[PDB]
């Protein structure tokens, strides 16, 4: 028969670490180590939370780890094990189809390009994104991009970058152990009001310890916009890796149930009919299951 | 002001187009602050009066050499990917003119009364008795919200667009592209 299993939960891969912010100067980046972290203030208009940069800065200092696993399609806990080994064995065809190339490259595009500065983005005039690569405590490889070339809807390549791309692909096939920390800097203004992310004094703004911090999982939102492959119209760029393709912003969901284009239904094609779907669809099934999900029938 | 520039928003997956909206007008005021002058002009082609819409594009109008400039100003850094524009061409000759305006308002009574405060030195009951709390001011326009370099606190500028008229006035604009006398040709 070769059912869905009824429990098929898949793990997050690219653990992304809570990013903080911090305040500081241009051209002082390369002794950014002490810079002072902005902090949630609230202020009375009804009082509401604000936070910005102090008058003697105009770089923001977003910083996060990221964990790259691998192991993208074993399920942690799955009902049947015969499902679990024919999405094992469906998995590891895609590998040898491709060895996890042009998702690494986009991830490695996302990480490149300050997507994870989603509004702190918009109104800087440049934005510079540096990625140590920590192994063993220590900086194994450095990395120094620019987000003002590396556009946010344009999907090219750069040779740091393709180096970045392996890097990220060696993690999601399991051959080692990829710990990358980025910090990102951003030259929104003297002053200017940043954007954390927003904690539910109507309207607080989400923090850790005396110094204000963006969400985990608005990061990993961040890195998951990617799709490009869904039946786009009017001229919209990439969109995040989500079951049934849905943006809040727009208020719609791409890749509609009613076609034959949203995840489940690809999956159901490729592992239980042996309908092997397009390539760009398949790369879109696999960057579903690396983001993990609660996926199974009732 | 025989040419225009067509800015649409090329729509976004993380931000509604009010935003985008707000970002190009505070970065066309900065480049408006920097380069100087006052015949550069600002409309909204598919303005819908029906909600107070703002659309979803954005109308420049000016002369060459100052569109040359604009262009040329690094203020367009960063906004490449949520906007895209064609090139300064010139207007349609058959084209009617309308004017287009800041109407502020006096939405807080407190800072009117902060205001008289500083001009006849009364207390806060004679401000209270003289200024109710019924003055403010609900307007059913357009508007984009910014912050200043200048003044910290966050400020709604409502735009309106004029009643069509059929010729031109010489007149200036202002910083934020609006006219303190001047028209714009609409098509």
């Amino acid at each position: 028969i070769l059912s869905t299993a009824s429990v098929l939960a898949f793990e997050r891969k690219l653990d992304p670490s809570d990013a903080l912010m911090s305040a500081g100067a241009w051209a002082q980046r390369d002794a950014s180590q002490e810079w002072p972290a902005v902090t949630v203030r609230e202020k009375s208009v009804q009082t509401v939370d604000v936070a910005n940069l102090p008058s003697d800065a105009d770089t923001l200092k977003v910083r996060f780890t990221l964990r790259v696993l691998g192991g993208a399609g074993t399920p942690s806990a799955c009902n049947d094990a015969a499902y679990r080994d024919k999405l094992l064995q469906t998995v590891a065809t895609y590998v040898n189809d491709q060895g996890f190339a042009e998702l690494a490259r986009r991830y490695a595009h996302n990480l490149a390009n300050a997507r994870f500065l989603w509004r702190n983005r918009v109104g800087a005039e440049a934005v510079e994104v540096r990625i140590n690569h920590i192994r063993q405590g220590e900086v194994a490889r450095a990395w120094r991009f620019d987000a003002l070339a590396i556009g946010l809807r344009d999907f090219k390549a750069d040779a740091e970058l393709d180096a970045l791309a392996e890097l990220i692909a060696s993690g999601l096939s399991g051959s080692g152990h990829v710990l990358l920390e980025v910090v990102a800097f951003a030259r929104i203004g003297d002053g200017q009001e940043v954007f954390p992310s927003q904690e539910l004094k109507s309207k607080t703004l989400y923090s850790v310890r005396d110094a204000a911090a963006i969400h985990s999982q608005k990061i990993g939102n961040a890195l998951r916009t990617i799709d490009t492959w869904y039946p786009d119209e009017d001229g919209l760029g990439p969109i995040a890796v989500e079951p049934y393709g849905s943006v809040t912003s727009q208020g719609k969901a791409y890749r509609q149930p009613k076609q034959k284009l949203d995840f489940y239904t690809l999956l159901d094609n490729w592992v239980l009919r042996d309908e092997a779907p397009a390539v760009e669809q398949q790369h879109y099934v696999i960057a579903n299951l690396i983001r993990g999900g609660v996926f199974g029938e009732a | 002001m025989d040419h225009y520039l067509d800015i649409r928003l090329r729509p976004d997956p993380e931000f509604p187009p009010a935003q985008l909206m707000s970002v190009l007008f505070g970065k066309l005021h900065q480049a408006l602050v920097a380069q100087g002058g006052d015949r550069i002009g600002v409309s909204f082609p598919d303005l819908d009066e029906s909600r107070s819409r703002l659309g979803e594009r954005l109308r420049i109008h000016a002369s060459a050499d100052d569109l040359r400039a604009l262009l040329a100003r690094p203020w367009l850094e960063g906004l490449r990917d949520h906007l895209q524009f064609g090139e300064p061409a010139v207007v349609p000759h058959p084209t009617p003119y309308r004017q287009v305006s800041r109407v502020q308002a006096k939405s807080n009574p407190e800072r009117l009364r902060r205001r008289l405060m500083r001009r006849h030195d009364l207390s806060e009951e004679e401000a209270r008795k003289r200024i109710p709390d019924t003055v403010a001011r609900a307007l059913d326009l357009p508007f984009v919200t910014l912050r200043s370099q200048s003044t910290g606190q966050h400020f709604r500028l409502f735009i309106r667009h004029g009643p069509l008229q059929v010729t031109a006035e010489e007149g200036g604009f202002t910083c934020y592209g609006l006219s303190k006398g001047g028209f714009v040709p609409w098509f």
